[PDB]
RNA sequence: GUUAAUGUAGCUUAAAUUAUCAAAGCAAGGCACUGAAAAUGCCUAGAUGAGCCUCACAGCUCCAUAAACACCA
RNA sequence: UCGGAGUACAAAAAACCCUCCGAGUGAUUUUAAUCUAGACAAACCAGUCAAAAUAACCAUAACAUCACUUAUUGAUCCAAAAU
C-alpha cells in the first residue's frame, strides 16, 4: 500500500511538531562528538541508518563532526537507501538548521544521491 | 479530570517562574537589596574601569563567566556612562595652555549576589590577580547612590529643589 | 474524590522550591531530543504505542541461525585506534577537511559495511517487511554470511538485487547467479519463494527455484530441484516480495520427498510452506543468509500465464469500501435539496404506472 | 475616522463585482482579486461608492 | 614499614577477548554573530587505574588515591 | 440586543431591578474561489465547523492576521443600482 501511494497518512497533529504525516522520516541528530541519520517509518521503526560511529565510515573520514563529514553521511545513506528500494521520505527541518551549511549541502547529496524528499501525495487522501 | 489518577500530569506553571510581566505603569526596577545574611553578603557591584575599550569589555566577560561557572547568580551586566577628560598640558617657557590630548575613561560593571562568607576570599583572590594592566578593580556595596550614576540629570527638579529649600 | 496515582509522576523528581538554582534548558533541539526519549518509556498510563499497534511490545524473539564471529574486543580497540592515528597525523587531509573539500570511497565503505553490520541492518529490513513473519512466524535469523543475487538483462548489463529492491520481471525472466564466499568443507541450500502471490490460498507461497547440496561457491554443480519460473505478479495487485533464503547444513540430506517435476508448470504443485519445510529439516539446515527483492506487474507477465502456465490472465482492481450515509428521514429538516440524490438508486428515470 | 464602502469591477471585461470595505483618507484602491469567470487572477480598480 | 577505605574523561553509558554493530551521551573550550550572558553557525582536545586470573564469569591482587599507627618546630 | 468571569466547584443546560468587565469597530495585507462526504448546535428563524474533488498561485499551494478575539450586529415586504 505504501508503494501503491494509497496507504493511510497520519493526517492531523498541527499542535505539535513536527507533523507524523509521512511514510518515512528522515531523523538527523548531530551529537558533538558523532553525526546519526535515521530513516523512520511512522510505527518508531528505523529502517536503514548511516552513522558515523559505525568503524565502516570512521576510519574514512578525519574528523567525525565536520562539513564533510555530513556529507559521508548523506552519500552513504543515499546509497543504502536506493539499495532498501526507499526512494521518497520526508524530512522536516529545524528552521535554524535549514539555513546550516551542513544540513543545506547534506540534502544536495540526497538529491544527486537518488533519493528524493517530498513523498507523493495520497491518492484518495 | 479529578478522579482519575492521572490528574495534574499537565501541571506546568510550578516549573517556571511567574515572570511578571513589564506592564506600562508598573514598569519599575524594584530590587529587594538584601542586607546582611548569617553567611550571605549583600548585592555587591564590580566596578571596572580602564581607559581602553576593549581591554575593559575583555575583562569585564572574564568575570562575568567565572561567576557562571561558580554558581555565582549574576543580576546584570550593564555599563556605566562613560567621562571624557581634556588633558591639557602646560607649554615650557610660558604660562598659556595647549589642547594636549583627549582620554577617556571606561567603566563596566557586572552586578553580582549574595554569595558564602567563605568563597569571599576565594572568588576575590582569582579577580585582583588577574588584573591585565591598570584596570582599577572596585568592589563595593550596591547602595542607591551607587546606582544614580546610571540615569540623567533632572534640572526641572533642581529648580524645585532650590526652591523649596 | 481525588484517587492516587499509580506510579510514580512524570515531573515530582524535581524540587518546585529553590528554581533559580536547578539550570535551565536554554535550547529547543535539547528539549526534543529529552522529550523523544521520554516518549519511549512504558508508561502506566495510556500512551499512543498502546492503542497504534505496537506489536505486541516487546517479543522474546527466537533466534535461529548461525552465531556470531568470535572477535576479541581487546585486541580490535588498539587496533582501530591505531589506524586512526595514522589518518589523524595526516597533514593534507587536514587541508582538505578544512576547506570542505573531500570524497570518500563509497564502494570500500560497501564492502566493509557487508562484513561489519551488514548482517544486523539486514535483520531490521526483513523485519520490516514482516520477511520473518511469513516465513518463521516469531522465529529470526541474522544474515550472517554475505550472499549476492544478480539477472543477466543485456550482453553485459548486470541488474543487482539487494534487500528490498525493485525489479521488472522483464529482468527477471532468466535465472540469476548468486555468489557467495563459501570453503568447500560444507554445503549450502538455495531457496526463492513468492510470498505473496498464491491464488486460492493466502497463507501460502509459491516456489520458483530450489537448488539442493550445493558444493561451495559453485551454485550450477549443485543438485538442482525445482527449476527457475520467472515471476508471475497479477496485473492488479502489484508489488509482491521474492526472497532469496541460504541454508547451510551438515550433512547430505536427502531432499528427494520435495523433488518436483522437470517442466513443472502446476501452480498447485507450486505450493509451499517454509515453517514446514524447515520443520523437517531444521537439525541439518540452518538460515545464513537472505535477499529479497519486490516485484510488480509488466508485459512480460503476460506470456508466462499464456505459453508457460497455459492460464486466462486473472486481473485485479483495488476496490474502495462504498461512501457511508445516514438512515434517511421521511421528513429531512435544514438539509440541501440533494439529501435526496444521496440515496438515489440509479440517475435513470423510472416510470411507474405510466 | 470612517470608512468607505467601494464596489470594484474586473479590468478583464467580465461583468464581476465585489464590494471592499476602504478608509476615506486613502486613495482610489486597486486590487489583485480573482474571477471565477475567467478562472485567473485578473486587475481590479475601484469603480463605484455605494455605502459609507 | 604497618592498620582500615577507593581508583572509565569533569559526572556518567556500553563495555570489562561473558556474547554482540561499539569505547557512548551530556558537560568543558576557540572563533564568528547588536554591546554582557544565552541561542545559532563553524570548530578543538580524550580516558577503558595497573598487572594477574577466567579465557567465554568477572573478580582478586598489585600499584596508586586516601585515612590511620606513626617521623615533626 | 450581543460577548467574557463568578453565582453555575467535576458532561451540557440553568434565574434575579444579582456581583464585576466589555461590544454597536479600527489597523494591516497574506484581498481570503468553486463544489460536496459527515457532524456540533437548535422550538422555529437563525448560527457554526468540514475531508475528498476542481481552479488559483511554491507548478501534486485555501485558516487573512492583530487588539482578553469571544461580541463588533437586523427578518420579510419594499426601494434604489448593472442584471
Ligand atoms: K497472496
Ligand atoms: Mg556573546
Ligand atoms: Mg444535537
Ligand atoms: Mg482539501
Ligand atoms: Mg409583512
Amino acid at each position: 500500500l505504501e508503494l501503491l501511494a494509497v496507504a493511510r497518512k497520519e493526517r492531523g497533529w498541527g499542535t505539535v511538531w513536527p507533523s507524523r504525516e509521512f511514510w518515512h522520516r528522515l531523523r538527523v541528530i548531530r551529537t558533538q562528538h558523532h553525526i546519526e541519520a535515521l530513516v523512520e517509518h511512522r510505527n518508531g521503526q528505523v529502517v536503514v541508518s548511516a552513522s558515523t560511529r559505525e568503524w565502516a565510515i570512521k576510519k574514512h573520514l578525519y574528523s567525525t563532526r565536520n562539513v564533510v563529514a555530513c556529507e559521508s553521511v548523506g552519500r552513504v545513506l543515499a546509497e543504502r537507501c536506493l539499495e532498501a528500494g526507499i526512494n521518497f521520505m520526508v524530512y522536516h527541518p529545524t528552521p535554524w538548521e535549514a539555513a546550516s551549511d551542513s544540513i543545506k549541502r547534506l540534502q544536495h547529496a540526497m538529491t544527486e544521491g537518488g533519493v528524493v524528499l517530498r513523498e507523493p501525495r495520497r491518492i484518495y487522501e | 479530570y479529578r478522579s482519575k489518577p492521572t490528574h495534574g500530569i499537565g501541571r506546568y506553571k510550578h516549573l517556571v517562574k511567574a515572570q511578571e510581566p513589564k506592564k506600562k505603569k508598573g514598569k519599575v526596577e524594584v530590587r529587594p537589596i538584601n542586607l546582611g545574611t548569617d553567611y550571605e553578603y549583600g548585592v555587591l557591584n564590580i566596578h571596572l574601569i580602564a581607559y581602553d575599550m576593549a581591554l575593559a569589555e575583555s575583562y569585564a566577560q572574564y568575570v562575568h563567566n567565572l561567576c557562571n561557572h561558580l554558581a555565582i547568580k549574576v543580576e546584570e551586566s550593564y555599563a556605566m556612562p562613560t567621562k571624557t577628560m581634556e588633558v591639557l598640558q602646560l607649554q615650557e617657557q610660558g604660562s598659556k595652555m595647549f589642547l594636549d590630548a583627549v582620554l577617556t575613561t571606561h567603566e563596566r560593571v557586572v552586578q553580582i549576589s549574595g554569595l558564602s562568607a567563605t568563597f569571599a576570599e576565594i572568588f576575590l583572590e582569582i579577580i585582583h590577580s588577574n588584573l591585565p594592566e591598570g584596570v582599577k578593580l572596585s568592589v563595593r556595596e550596591h547602595t542607591e547612590e551607587d546606582f544614580k550614576g546610571r540615569f540623567k540629570a533632572r534640572p526641572e527638579l533642581e529648580e524645585l529643589l532650590a526652591k523649596l529649600n | 474524590r481525588r484517587a492516587a496515582p499509580l506510579g510514580p509522576m512524570p515531573n515530582e523528581d524535581i524540587d518546585v522550591s529553590d528554581l533559580e538554582r536547578l539550570k535551565k534548558y536554554r535550547s529547543f533541539d535539547r528539549y526534543r531530543r529529552r522529550a523523544e526519549q521520554e516518549a519511549r518509556k512504558p508508561h502506566w498510563w495510556r500512551t499512543y504505542r498502546e492503542h497504534f499497534g505496537e506489536e505486541s511490545g516487546p517479543k522474546d524473539r527466537v533466534d535461529i541461525g548461525l552465531p556470531p564471529p568470535k572477535v576479541s574486543r581487546t585486541q580490535q580497540l588498539l587496533e582501530r585506534k591505531q589506524a586512526l592515528r595514522e589518518l589523524r597525523a595526516n597533514v593534507e587531509e587536514e587541508r582538505a577537511a578544512r576547506l570542505q573539500t573531500a570524497r570518500i570511497p563509497l564502494e570500500a565503505v560497501r564492502a566493509e559495511w557487508e562484513r561489519t553490520c551488514g548482517p544486523y541492518h539486514k535483520q531490521r529490513l526483513a523485519e520490516y517487511c514482516g520477511l520473518y513473519r511469513d516465513l518463521f512466524h516469531g522465529a529470526t535469523f541474522v544474515p550472517r554470511v554475505p550472499l549476492h543475487v544478480a539477472y543477466a538483462v543485456g550482453e553485459d548489463d548486470l541488474m543487482p538485487v539487494y534487500h528490498g529492491n525493485e525489479v521488472t520481471p522483464t529482468e527477471a525472466a532468466q535465472a540469476p547467479e548468486v555468489t557467495y564466499e563459501a570453503d568447500e568443507g560444507s554445503l549450502w541450500t538455495l531457496l526463492l519463494t513468492n510470498l505473496d502471490g498464491h491464488l486460492l490460498e493466502p497463507d501460502a507461497e509459491y516456489v520458483h527455484w530450489l537448488v539442493t547440496n550445493i558444493p561451495g561457491n559453485r551454485v550450477t554443480e549443485g543438485q538442482e530441484t525445482c527449476p527457475y519460473l520467472p515471476p508471475f505478479p497479477a496485473r492488479g495487485s502489484g508489488f509482491h516480495r521474492f526472497a532469496f533464503l541460504l541454508f547451510k547444513q551438515d550433512k547430505r540430506i536427502d531432499f528427494s520427498g520435495d523433488t518436483r517435476p522437470s517442466p513443472c508448470y502446476q501452480l498447485a504443485q507450486r505450493t509451499f510452506h517454509t515453517f514446514d519445510f524447515y520443520k523437517k529439516h531444521q537439525d541439518a539446515m540452518t538460515p545464513a543468509g537472505l535477499a529479497f527483492f519486490q516485484c510488480r506487474w509488466d508485459d512480460s507477465v503476460t506470456r508466462v500465464f499464456h505459453q508457460l502456465l497455459d492460464m486466462r490472465e486473472p486481473v485485479f482492481e483495488f476496490v474502495r469500501p462504498p461512501p457511508y450515509h445516514p438512515k434517511q428521514k421521511r421528513f429531512p429538516h435544514r438539509q440541501p435539496l440533494r439529501y435526496l440524490d444521496r440515496y438515489r438508486d440509479s440517475h435513470e428515470p423510472t416510470y411507474g404506472i405510466y | 475616522s470612517k470608512t468607505i464602502l467601494v464596489k470594484m469591477m474586473s479590468q478583464a471585461g467580465t461583468g464581476f463585482s465585489f464590494n471592499t470595505k476602504r478608509s476615506r483618507l486613502r486613495e482610489k484602491l486597486t486590487l489583485l482579486h480573482y474571477d471565477p469567470v475567467v478562472k485567473k487572477k485578473v486587475l481590479f480598480v475601484e469603480q463605484k461608492k455605494i455605502r459609507s
